[PDB]
């Protein structure tokens, strides 16, 4: 099923990066990402890629088709952070991955 | 629902009012851990549903009042929580079948069940 | 009371005959049948889907879903032209007569027998049988028709030819309510075009249950089963299509001068001018009366948009046509202008050896001729400038909002006041016999499919199924799985069919087209040394005659 | 124009006035609406 | 309700679901402005009700779903502003009685409709 | 046949007019690469042939006009060539059996068809 990796990321405010995903029975594009947006949460941000909206356009960007899936943030401030989901839609039943962990670097 | 042991009966009830769209049927009483999982996703009664593990079934009338149950019972031994229950409620799935899939918005952040 | 047999059998076809020109065609048929056990038991409803293809950009319809309630029982029926008639004995049919009138149907099933199958394990297995007595066998046909309905054959698993081969029903089933939304697509669409399901309206729901409604004879076997006969009431069908079209509609102007040499390429003269020739006409300005522009004391035929899904309940389907493509020679692909195509396998053709499967096709074009040629096509002003300049009238050549596969013809409908046609000609040996009415009020004119209707009620059908067994376990109305004796029980079948026609007459100085073997088809009527079967398909509506 | 077509009685009251009964020609109505669509006129496919 | 102007129609809808104790009939909206007014508290309809200003009538069914109707449109030329809706909605009156009284709680703060 | 993959349709015709004896039923379409193969000649329909792989059948009427057809799909995804389709065109064999045999002549040098 889906599983979601890389881990342990301490970024600069503003900063990009790639986060991807990994799954096995053929998904065509059912590749959705659910981003707190801390409050009300996790309040889902990019449909199925691409649709940039939800609640204004261009804070992260998705992309990619198959069985993998790259997630990129463009916009990086203090009113996201911390951690982060991915779904496969498919059959039954729904599925769900499990964490990325991204918190702003502080040292 | 519960509290707590071992199968004690109902407290699941939200939200009203205005529960979402009345397609026949919907969702979504948030579901679930959140980390997980879940809960594949009821149909209407006689028969339409349902539920992914037994003694799971949910049952509610879509017209006014507007209201949810049980739920359920169910087999709590495994200290799950999910204690709220509120909506907006995408597409469910069963209607669905876009393919699938999204799921726009929830509400009504934590409530935790006692194991 | 085994040990008798009160039964017979009979494929036959004897003409017997009567004063002055009515004759009954009397045909009788029969065929073996073999029956598993249907392996579920429940009622079963089922939804179907599948949704890359509707997913995906494009694809108006490849498929659409359906959700259906599959009963264990299964459905012996009539209703076809190769169950009985013989392409022997279709030849003198469609020869000599010019038209049908129907009667009379009745069944009977006689001369049942059940098995058994004891499955070992220690053993290589072989398969014991012993002729059980005191299994059973149920019944079930009605002739209120309350209970829902279909023909079949919207496929054509009906009951095989031949009366020496043996043959299978086909499980039953009916289509129930739900509603469905597509919105189109095509390639350079951009986005998603929002393909849904949508539940089911609970205002509406019919599960109809036949042991809620119908009684059911129960045989073990030394016993028969007899229906008797429910007549018919229809209107008669015409064997004999209409060749002239709008032309020939009239009496054709006078040649003031005929044309001398033998040998052709002679051509006489209409002798006046296009100004002063006299004449009635519909038209803006004549000093023109030609042989296309006058009056017509009506049409024939309809031009109909082709090609066009209108939405409903189940959104996408087809609208369907009355005509043929009589006249159109450059259009085929299948069935351009509508052709009804059947495709059928295995069991009425594609030679009788055929490794593996794969199905087997053929156009079957009308041979009644009225044109409905879209090309050629087009419309004018009112003023009549002749000859016409391009940007004062239409081609099929010019775009609807900028595109090309469309013409104006897919948009255009006429119908109306003065159109007319011929009941859709039979065909065979894959067509159908007779067809249901429909229950509103309004009675569509006719049927693309059937060429006669019963105008009050048409006979019902013969339903079977297996009784079943157990062995020792169970529990009260459980879905859980009860065991099960496996089974498979043959019962021989009987039918009778009355007919009433008419020897047509020649007044005419030329002979007419019959069917007959040549060399075209040399064989396809004598069978392979394999055992090889085909039973080509064959047109017959042969006959020639007068129109207005 | 009525009054030059049609009878009229006149009244002044303890008077009454009543028009024999005129029957219909009609056809039925069925109060029973027809669900199935283009989709549910057949035999549906089979399952394998 | 709008906007904007003059009697437009329809835009309130709130809340879904469990919309609170079905007893023909309940309120609340929200209700109104907040420093008024208002609002003499709606019954259910052939005949039973209602409201303190014409045209101000409301209708819903409180079963599945249970949701709210119009509102309305009405006169909205004092520029007034009730635009949420949501409840708990303690007891109405019409049921009440008491005598009368009292309200606990509401949710979901503001929301402004224009003028 | 062809062109080009993986199973089109029709593309074999040849020759009119005069194309042979017609003793119910003959050939010769050339046949085959040339160096095979091949081909084991055509009877006439219900029942009578036929040729040696399935899917192969031949058919045509033997009146004028004097045709052939299909020919046919069949299997091409051994890129095997034979394009015409020339005539005269022995004895068949169905009918033959001399004992056999022998073959004069043929016409209409190389047609070569796509893989």
């Amino acid at each position: 099923l889906m599983t979601q990796i890389p881990a342990s990321m301490s970024i600069s405010v503003g900063d990009r990066v790639t986060m991807n995903c990994k799954a096995s029975q053929n998904v065509d594009s059912n590749v959705d990402w659910y981003q707190q947006k801390t409050g009300q949460s996790p309040n889902l941000l990019i449909y199925k890629a691409s649709n940039r909206n939800t609640g204004v356009p261009d804070r992260f960007t998705g992309s990619g088709s198959g069985t993998d899936f790259t997630f990129t943030i463009s916009n990086m401030q203090a009113e996201d952070l911390a951690v982060y989901y991915c779904m496969q839609s498919t059959s039954y039943p729904l599925t769900f991955g499990s964490g990325t962990k991204l918190e702003i670097k502080r040292a | 629902s519960g509290p707590g042991l071992v199968q004690p009966s109902q407290t699941l009830s939200l939200t009203c009012t205005v529960s979402g769209f009345s397609l026949s049927s919907y969702h979504v009483h948030w579901v679930r851990q959140p980390p997980g999982k879940g809960l594949e996703w009821l149909g209407v009664m006689w028969n339409d549903g349902d539920t992914s593990y037994n003694l799971a079934l949910n049952s509610r009338l879509s017209i006014s009042r507007d209201t949810s149950k049980s739920q359920v019972f169910f087999k709590m031994s495994s200290l799950q929580t999910e204690d709220t229950a509120t909506y907006y409620c995408a597409r469910p799935e069963l209607p669905g079948l876009t393919y699938g899939v999204w799921f726009p918005y929830w509400g009504q952040g934590t409530l935790v069940t006692v194991s | 009371g085994v040990g008798i047999s009160t039964g017979t059998f009979n494929n036959q076809t004897e003409f017997k005959f009567l004063e002055n020109g009515w004759v009954y065609i009397t045909a009788n048929s029969s065929r073996l049948v073999h029956l598993n056990m249907p392996e579920s038991e429940n009622y079963r409803r089922v939804v179907v889907n599948n949704m890359d293809k509707t997913a995906v950009n494009g694809n108006m319809a490849l498929d659409d879903i359906h959700a259906e309630i599959v009963t264990p029982w299964s459905l012996v029926d009539a209703n076809a032209w190769g169950v009985w008639f013989n392409p022997g004995d279709w030849q003198l049919i469609v020869n000599t007569m010019s038209e049908l009138h129907l009667v009379s149907f009745e069944q009977e099933i006689f001369n049942v027998v059940l098995k058994t199958v004891s499955e070992s394990a220690t053993q290589p297995p072989t398969k014991v049988y012993n002729n059980d007595l005191t299994a059973s066998l149920m019944v079930a046909l009605d002739s209120n028709n309350t209970m829902p309905f279909t023909p079949a054959a919207m496929r054509s698993e009906t009951l095989g030819f031949y009366p020496w081969k043996p043959t299978i029903p086909t499980p039953w089933r009916y289509y129930f309510q739900w509603d469905r939304t597509l919105i189109p697509s095509h390639t350079g669409t951009s986005g998603t075009p929002t393909n849904i399901y949508h539940g089911t309206d609970p205002d509406d729901v019919q599960f109809y249950t036949i042991e809620n409604s119908v009684p059911v004879h129960l045989l073990r076997t030394g016993d028969e089963f007899a229906t008797g006969t429910f007549f018919f009431d229809c209107k008669p069908c015409r064997l004999t299509h209409t060749w002239q079209t709008n032309r020939a509609l009239g009496l054709p102007p006078f040649l003031n001068s005929l044309p001398q040499s033998e040998g052709d390429t002679n051509f006489g003269d209409i002798g006046v001018q296009q100004d002063k020739r006299r004449g009635v006409t519909q038209m803006g300005n004549t000093n023109y009366i030609t042989e296309a522009t006058i009056m017509r004391p009506a049409e024939v035929g309809y031009s109909a948009p082709y090609y066009s899904f209108e939405a409903s309940t189940q959104g996408p389907f087809k609208t369907p046509i009355a005509a043929g493509r009589g006249g159109a020679q450059t259009d085929e692909n299948q069935a351009a202008d509508g052709n009804p195509r059947y495709a059928f396998g295995r069991q009425h053709g594609q030679k009788t050896t055929t490794t593996g499967e794969t199905p087997e096709r053929f156009t079957y074009i009308a041979h009644q001729d009225t044109g409905r040629y879209p090309e050629g096509d087009w419309i004018q002003n009112i003023n009549f400038n002749l000859p016409v300049t391009n940007d004062n009238v239409l081609l099929p050549t010019d775009p609807i909002g900028g595109k090309t596969g469309i013409n104006y013809t897919n948009i255009f409908n006429t119908y109306g006041p003065l159109t007319a046609l011929n009941n859709v000609p039979p065909v065979y040996p894959n067509g159908q016999i007779w067809d249901k009415e429909f229950d509103t009020d309004l009675k569509p004119r006719l049927h693309v499919n059937a060429p006669f209707v019963c105008q009050n009620n048409c006979p019902g059908q013969l339903f079977v199924k297996v009784a079943p067994n157990l062995t020792n376990q169970y529990d009260p109305d459980a879905s859980a799985n009860m065991s099960r004796i496996v089974t498979y029980s043959d019962f021989w079948w009987k039918g009778k069919l009355v007919f009433k026609a008419k020897l047509r007459a020649s007044h005419t100085w030329n002979p007419i087209q019959q069917m007959s073997i040549n060399v075209d088809n040399q064989f396809n009527y004598v069978p392979s040394n394999i055992g090889g079967m085909k039973i080509v398909y064959e047109k017959s509506q042969l006959a020639p005659r007068k129109l207005y």
